[PDB]
């Protein structure tokens, strides 16, 4: 990575950019023949927002999600985890990514609070108004239980 | 009227009230009764509903050999869902044959 | 709210009903079992 | 509860069908006479 | 605005996006091609 | 679609239940339903449908 | 350094039950002989005190121990004050051990003694069936046959 | 209309495929279909309920012996979907006379001529 | 350090009184689950 | 045994005093457990007739959560009884007027619809924040275990936890992030 | 080692089966309570008087009112004991 610093000079001002410490990964692919890390790992079906210690690794500091081209992910699983960063955001598990300056607990939530508006009226069990969890996209992972994922509540 | 056919609630009410006691013991000991009932069976123990719920009122320790052996029986079932055959089998999953 | 015209299961609307995994399972093992009388009642 | 695990091994579903839980005598005389056979 | 199920971006300077919970249809240069989601 | 019915892992179609009758399906369906075999259902096709 | 198949600490990278493992079976084999002739030699010994039963009788289970009564809806064909041993017993037990069958236990392990006390005329049980607006009714009372028996003494052989 | 349902007897002839999954050996047949009720009678044509009837299976879980002929064949084809089949096979030979009351039924078709209720 | 009986009570002094009860049946062998008498 | 008829019958058929944390836990979870322990099912012992039910006592009702959206989509509706008194209070609304008020009524639905259901209910007992008094802190007999684990956040994952998960990718230089 | 279940509250469980394999055993002495998990030892109206007794005993207040001479009746005064 690279720190670029704008500097307060009198009648005058520089800006200039330095190299940082740049982090790798471990010497020994588990899974090599792998061209995205979930392969390269064996994360593809073994994932989730709570095991936030590789959620941390594909954001910024302010909360910012990577791009795909540069961390080089597969597009189903550049959507997935951008969707668990998200939930994990709305979870409130990174305290430290407050993002840029001059009260309820919650999780499990796909959508925002604010855009979602409420149900005033549910309708019969043949159109009852079920209410959303996780998302479609995380359905994949290996449930250990029997019985599958309840997405809809 | 109401009499004669209350007899089959007597049964059904009485059945379901066993079931709610032996899901109660077993909870307590840490199982359930869908699979405690599994392990009894496959263990060849032919024990109705009655006295299974009967025996956890008077002695707890002798049902938490029950649930112990039904533990048991889970640990080697998962044993054999791993490998069906090519395996010793289960000490207690060993069966007699009758003729 | 959520009222249905006439009776439930008849006319041109009617509740509509739904499948449940229980009862796929449960047809399955009929007509598989079937399959195997299919080979048997052969030969 | 059980009936595909019995049939697997060949037993009866339902233990009331045959095998030793039933065809067995029920009781018999405290001399050890045997008792006579049972209706069912 | 206007309300409309399908949303179709009339000149280049149109871009949708999602915003409160449904879709909307935004052109500064052009302010009659408003159009929201139904 | 005849890839499809060729490459279909569930193991019964509407061409084995409906000839062979395993449930007494033939009450609830049609003469014409044993050529308009899944797809149709009235007017309606179910391309999906296999 | 890591096997192929090895997956970091995750929520889902084990199951959320812990894992097991099971005894080697030799030195079971040994613990299920070790503890069963130390209970032999224990009731042959005498530590033991009460001791429980249950019956498969008459199609039906019954929780049992020695002096207690027990009814039966059937007659039997036998006269009062009559004794009878029954086989089957799915298990009994005493304050401290347990003897489980597979499904009941041997002949010459137990000796269950009962005597036959009494025997009723079961109280008029009544029933009536009945149908709605179409003059459907009728009455019957039935006196099923009971039997009253009593478990006189349990006891257990050294054999096991 | 709903009638009755004629069956292409190509169905069953039976594949390698299923030779392999169920055992049965095409040579060597065998001879007697144990047969055996559960799907209701109720909620069926009048051909289809008296056929059972006539094979007299009106009662379920009632195991009920017929031949594996041509003519019986049609009879449980048209009621197939009524009953189950399970072939009969015995190791220690035809039931003599000695043995007929020793007899005992088993889960997987199998008919022992001996029966002395013990393991072993 | 070591127990002998055990017993149940509304107050304090009723559990007391009955777990020196408990311990007088045991002590003179007149427990609930004794060797009932041999015919 | 060797006890009395009494005493004996007394213990059997007493009352115990549960004790549950809400801390970061549904209310539904919380309450199907609780409404199992308050008829007494949890007894092998139990009979609707005899009223055997156990009390329970719940703490931190205020901070409790859901799975979803069902803070705003989830709506408790109620009718006064006048002409216009039907009114409904989203659950965030709800809460901010009420902590105790979205267990109670969570409960309410779990447990059946008999007349031994208020004496259940106030048996049962909530308190928003972690201070009871003296008196109903006293009477305790066992805090059963909380449903779902809760997870842990990145200022409570140690480092030797970090340093042991390994890192997946290498990021190229070229990057401002 | 291993144990199906921590043996720590209710009794030390071990299971056994005869060298046959025909019957199963099982030894089950209670637990004994260490002293260390011990502990040292030491008018009004109808309104005020039924709300405080429920208060105490953690009822309601419908049980406590007095039922009609009908069921008071009814009520049977000579009830079977058992043992
Ligand atoms: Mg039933
Ligand atoms: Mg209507
Ligand atoms: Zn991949
Ligand atoms: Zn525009």
């Amino acid at each position: 990575f690279r720190e670029v610093v704008e500097t307060q000079e009198g009648k005058t001002t520089i800006i200039e950019g330095r190299i940082t410490a740049t982090p790798k990964e471990s010497p020994n692919p588990p899974n090599p023949s792998g061209q995205c890390p979930i392969c390269r790992w064996n994360l593809k079906h073994k994932y989730n927002y709570d095991d936030v210690l590789l959620l941390s690794q594909f954001i910024r500091p302010h909360g910012g999600m990577l791009p795909r081209k540069i961390t080089g992910l597969c597009q189903e699983e550049h959507r997935k985890i951008e969707e668990c960063v998200k939930m994990a955001h709305r979870a409130g598990l990174l305290p430290n990514h407050r993002p840029r300056l001059p009260q309820l607990n919650r999780y499990l939530t796909r959508w925002a609070p604010g855009s979602v508006k409420p149900i005033y009226k549910k309708g019969p069990r043949w159109n009852r108004v079920r209410m959303p969890v996780g998302s479609p996209l995380l359905r994949d992972n290996v449930c250990y239980s029997r019985t599958p994922w309840k997405l809809y509540h | 009227v109401k009499c004669t056919k209350a007899r089959y609630l007597k049964k059904k009410n009485m059945r379901t009230l066993w079931i709610n006691r032996i899901t109660a013991a077993s909870q307590e000991h840490g199982l359930k009764y869908p699979a405690l009932i599994g392990n009894l069976v496959k263990c060849q123990v032919e024990l109705n509903r009655k006295v299974l719920a009967d025996l956890a009122i008077y002695e707890p320790k002798t049902f938490k050999s029950l649930a112990a052996l039904a533990s048991r029986r889970r640990h080697e079932g998962f044993a054999a869902a791993l490998g069906d055959g090519k395996e010793p089998e289960g000490i207690f999953s060993r069966v007699v044959q009758y003729h | 709210r959520g009222r249905i015209p006439g009776r439930q299961w008849i006319g041109k609307h009617r509740r509509p009903r739904f499948v449940s995994l229980r009862a796929k399972q449960n047809m399955i093992r009929r007509l598989e079992i079937e399959a195997e009388n299919h080979y048997w009642l052969s030969m | 509860a059980g009936g595909q695990w019995r049939l697997q091994q060949g037993l009866a579903a339902n233990p009331s069908g045959y095998g030793p839980l039933t065809e067995l005598p029920d009781w018999s005389y405290a001399d050890g006479r045997p008792a006579p056979p049972m209706k069912g | 605005f206007k309300n409309k199920t399908v949303l179709k971006k009339r000149c280049k300077d149109c871009y949708l996006v999602k915003r409160r919970g449904r879709w909307y249809v935004y052109c500064k240069t052009h302010p009659r091609h408003k159009q929201r989601q139904m | 679609q005849e890839e499809r019915e060729r490459n279909n892992q569930n193991p019964w179609t509407f061409e084995r239940i409906a000839t062979a009758n395993m449930l007494g399906i033939r009450k609830v369906l049609s003469p014409y339903d044993l050529t308009h075999k899944g797809k149709y259902w009235g007017k309606f096709y179910m391309p999906k449908r296999v | 350094s890591y096997l192929p198949g090895y997956v970091p600490k995750t929520s889902l990278s084990s199951p959320p039950w812990p894992e097991v493992v099971l005894p080697d079976p030799v030195e079971e084999t040994r613990h299920h002989a070790e503890v069963v002739k130390k209970v032999n030699e224990m009731i042959v010994t005498g530590q033991y005190g009460r001791l429980f039963a249950v019956v498969h009788f008459a199609s039906r289970q019954w929780k049992v121990t020695s002096e207690d009564l027990i009814l039966i809806g059937n007659e039997l064909d036998l006269a009062c004050g009559e004794r009878i041993r029954l086989e089957k017993v799915l298990l009994v037990g005493a304050d401290n051990f347990t003897l489980l069958g597979k499904p009941l236990l041997g002949k010459d392990l137990v000796r269950v003694e009962a005597t036959v006390i009494e025997k009723t005329e079961s109280w008029p049980r009544i029933i009536m069936r009945f149908r709605k607006r179409k003059n459907f009714k009728k009455k019957r009372i039935v006196t099923t046959p009971q039997t009253v028996l009593r478990i006189n003494s349990i006891e257990i052989a050294p054999c096991l | 209309k709903f009638t009755r349902s004629r069956i292409p007897e190509k169905v069953f002839q039976a594949s390698p495929e299923d030779h392999e999954k169920y055992g049965g050996d095409p040579q060597n047949p065998h001879k007697l279909h144990i047969v055996t009720r559960i799907k209701s009678t109720r909620r069926r044509p009048y051909w289809e309920k008296d056929i059972i009837k006539m094979l007299g299976l009106e009662k379920a879980h009632t195991p009920q012996v017929h031949k594996n002929i041509p003519s019986v064949n049609a009879k449980l084809k048209v009621v197939k979907h009524l009953i189950r089949i399970k072939p009969l096979k015995l190791p220690q030979g035809l039931p003599a006379e000695e043995n007929m009351s020793n007899t005992c039924l088993k889960s997987t078709g199998e008919l022992v001529v001996q029966w002395h209720l013990k393991p072993v | 350090k070591k127990l002998i009986a055990e017993g149940p009570g509304e107050t304090v002094l009723v559990a007391e009184e009955e777990a020196a009860r408990v311990a007088l049946r045991k002590l003179y062998g007149f427990t609930e689950n004794r060797r009932p008498w041999n015919y | 045994s060797s006890f009395s008829r009494a005493p004996q019958q007394w213990a059997t058929f007493a009352r115990i005093w549960y004790l549950l944390d809400g801390k970061m836990q549904p209310p539904g979870k919380l309450a199907a457990m609780a409404s199992i322990r308050l008829q007494g099912l949890h007894k092998p012992v139990y009979h609707a007739l005899s009223d055997c039910g156990d009390h329970v006592v719940i703490m931190n009702t205020r901070h409790i959560a859901f799975s979803g959206n069902k803070w705003e989509q989830k709506v408790y509706s109620s009718h006064t009884g006048y002409p216009g008194g039907f009114r409904q209070v989203t659950a965030a609304q709800l809460h901010l007027r009420d902590p105790v008020a979205i267990v109670k009524l969570a409960i309410y639905g779990m447990l059946p619809k008999n007349l031994h259901r208020r004496t259940m209910m106030e048996r049962l007992h909530l308190f928003p924040d972690e201070y009871i008094p003296e008196d109903i802190l006293k009477n305790l007999v066992e805090e059963l275990p909380q449903p779902r684990k809760i997870p842990k956040r990145l200022d409570e994952y140690t480092q030797e936890e970090i340093d042991a998960f390994p890192r997946l990718w290498t990021p190229p230089e070229d990057y401002r992030l | 080692t291993y144990s199906p279940l921590p043996d720590d509250y209710n009794c030390n469980v071990e299971l056994a089966l005869t060298s046959d394999g025909r019957t199963i055993v099982c030894y089950h002495p209670s637990v004994d309570i260490p002293y260390e998990h011990t502990k040292p030892i030491p008018h009004l109206e109808e309104g005020p008087m039924i709300e405080q007794l429920s208060k105490m005993f953690f009822t309601t207040k419908h049980r406590w009112y007095p039922h009609g001479r009908y069921h008071r009746c009814r009520k049977n005064l000579n009830p079977p004991k058992d043992r």
